[PDB]
């Protein structure tokens, strides 16, 4: 009743507003045919909200959606008599016990991630659940979710979970978040086939045996692990994004079987040759920094690239990088490049990292007027070229790699004094014009 | 990830507008704001804003820096005016939210140098 809504309004002193389909950040209500309250949102209503609103809440028996997200509540005992709910938002609160969440026979969506929960037994009788958010908690075991069928989106990530076997009993899921945990065996994740997004981030996984069974995946996050063989991923070609960050891998030939992949982070590994990345013409982002690779020539056939991270690698010749034109970021610092001539055609560049190399002449990078980041620290540069002061940037002598900045550090600057070059771009220009005069 | 645009060398009393855009991967942003690192110091909050419209200021840049946010396109803007030379720092972006189903209250940007 609108009388109940007004009662809640003056009790909280907050202007609840007649609104539409409820969201986790909603602070109003939703009506019905004959003006019956069904959905109510209390976003950031204080820590004492639940114990003060339950009498008005139980007064109306038509409520089916409750948003108490980010209210920082500690006790949810009042959430027991409102047996007419369907969706419940309880994000980002100091909730430890979910025992009152037992009588809510009907619930289709439960959001609980930002909490301090440790025991998920009480939600064993919640039959018709379809969405569960339980990330960033202190849980260590998941037995009670086995009885929970009809789940499509599950987020159990950020806990101390080691066994995952009961997830086998759950076969309806679409997105599975299982990360920042202590997991070693993924054998249960075999009978799943409807899964599209899998986030198996930081864990002690080294044998991706059952993922071959999955076929509809489009996003695969597998980073900060101890994996070494990616041949299992060779069969699957449907992933728009597959991230393989810090690991110990030496071969990437199985990746060459993929063709629709878009963004590829391949960082901090022992990969030797990147030739298998010669047929992925649709790559928009490539992150290959911190590896032992020598030749960039096989990468001269990916003209759709837009971001390229090649830093801290053993590349000396940059010439077979002139073919690419639609490039915007180029990080290849901490390498052994010498001349930067075969980059003058990279008209679309907007950020560069050319530091910690053996580069003496900077003059070729002159036509690249689009650069909004250039970083040449720790290089043996002797003379500063005219075009170095023709860029829309300010100059810093700091050790930080900042965008919108021309940066030098630890450089034997002889003709331009280091004090002059650390004064600023205007000082560099006046010094050079005086030298001209 | 959070991408920051801005920064540079500004005369004292000048102004700046640091922009911070969160990628489409970051899903449910509650708190988003700005932090600083001075040389030989520690990280300290500058500004924080929430989806509901609550602003938290550092009590040292009160009435000086302004935080604005767009929730549709998840973007924060720090409009900074009358920059005293104690602000010569590297500014970082802080956010809370979800990437690929995982929630952390502290997602950081790369940082951008502001000098006076």
């Amino acid at each position: 009743d609108l009388d109940v809504i007004r009662q809640i309004e003056q009790e909280l002193g907050m202007q609840l507003e007649p609104v539409d389909k409820l969201k986790w950040y909603s602070k109003g209500y939703k009506l019905d045919k004959d003006q019956r309250v069904t959905a109510i949102g209390l976003y950031d209503c204080g820590s004492d909200t639940l114990d003060r609103i339950i009498q008005p809440l139980e007064s109306l028996k038509s409520l089916s959606e409750l948003s108490l997200s980010s209210n920082q509540i500690t006790d949810i005992s009042p959430l027991a008599s409102l047996n007419s709910l369907s969706m419940l938002w309880l994000d980002r609160n100091q909730i430890t016990d979910i025992a009152p969440l037992a009588s809510l026979n009907s619930l289709s969506m439960l959001w609980l991630f930002g909490n301090k929960i440790s025991d998920i037994a009480p939600l064993e009788s919640l039959k018709s659940l379809t969405e569960l958010q339980l990330s960033s908690n202190q849980i260590t075991d998941i037995a009670p979710l086995a009885s929970l069928k009809s789940l499509t989106e599950l987020s159990l990530s950020g806990n101390n979970i080691s066994d995952i076997a009961p997830l086998e009993s759950l076969k309806s899921l679409t997105e599975l978040s299982l990360s920042s945990n202590q997991i070693t065996d993924i054998a249960p994740l075999a009978s799943l086939k409807s899964l599209t997004e899998l986030s198996l981030s930081s864990n002690q996984i080294s044998d991706i045996a059952p993922l071959e069974s999955l076929k509809s995946l489009t996003e695969l996050q597998l980073s900060r692990n101890q994996i070494s063989d990616i041949a299992p991923l060779e069969s699957l070609k449907s992933l728009t994004e597959l991230q393989l960050s810090s690991n110990q891998i030496t071969d990437i030939a199985p990746l060459a079987s993929l063709k629709s992949l878009t963004e590829l982070q391949l960082s901090r590994n022992q990969i030797s040759d990147i030739a298998p990345l010669e047929s992925l013409n649709s790559l928009s982002k490539l992150w290959l920094n911190g590896n032992q690779i020598t030749d960039i020539a096989p990468l001269a056939s990916l003209n759709s690239l837009t971001e390229l991270e090649l830093s801290s690698n053993q590349i000396t010749d940059i010439a077979p990088l002139a073919s690419l034109k639609s490039l915007s970021t180029l990080w290849l610092s901490s390498n052994q490049i010498s001349d930067i001539a075969p980059l003058a055609s990279l008209e679309s560049l907007s950020e560069l990292s050319l530091s910690s190399n053996q580069i003496s002449d900077i003059s070729p990078l002159a036509s690249l007027n689009s650069l909004t980041g250039f970083d040449v620290r720790r290089n043996p540069i002797k003379r500063l070229p005219e075009t170095i002061t023709g860029f829309d940037m300010e100059i810093l002598w700091n050790d930080f790699s900042s965008s919108g900045f021309i940066t030098f550090f630890d450089n034997p600057l002889e003709s331009p004094p280091p004090e002059i070059v650390k004064q600023g771009k205007e000082a560099v220009r006046q010094y050079f014009q005086s030298i001209e005069e | 990830q959070l991408q920051e645009s801005g920064g540079g060398l500004v005369q004292p009393g000048g102004s700046l507008r640091l922009s911070c855009a969160a990628s489409g991967k970051l899903l449910s942003i509650n708190v988003m704001g700005w932090y600083r690192q001075a040389p030989g110091k520690q990280r300290e909050l500058v500004a924080s804003i929430t989806t509901g419209g609550r602003i938290n200021y550092a009590d040292s840049v009160k009435g000086r820096f302004t935080i604005t946010r767009d929730n549709a396109k998840n973007t924060v803007y720090l409009q900074m005016d009358s920059l005293k030379p104690e602000d010569t720092a590297v500014y970082y972006c802080n956010a809370d939210g979800i990437i690929a189903g995982l929630y952390q209250n502290d997602h950081w940007g790369q940082g951008t140098q502001v000098t006076v």
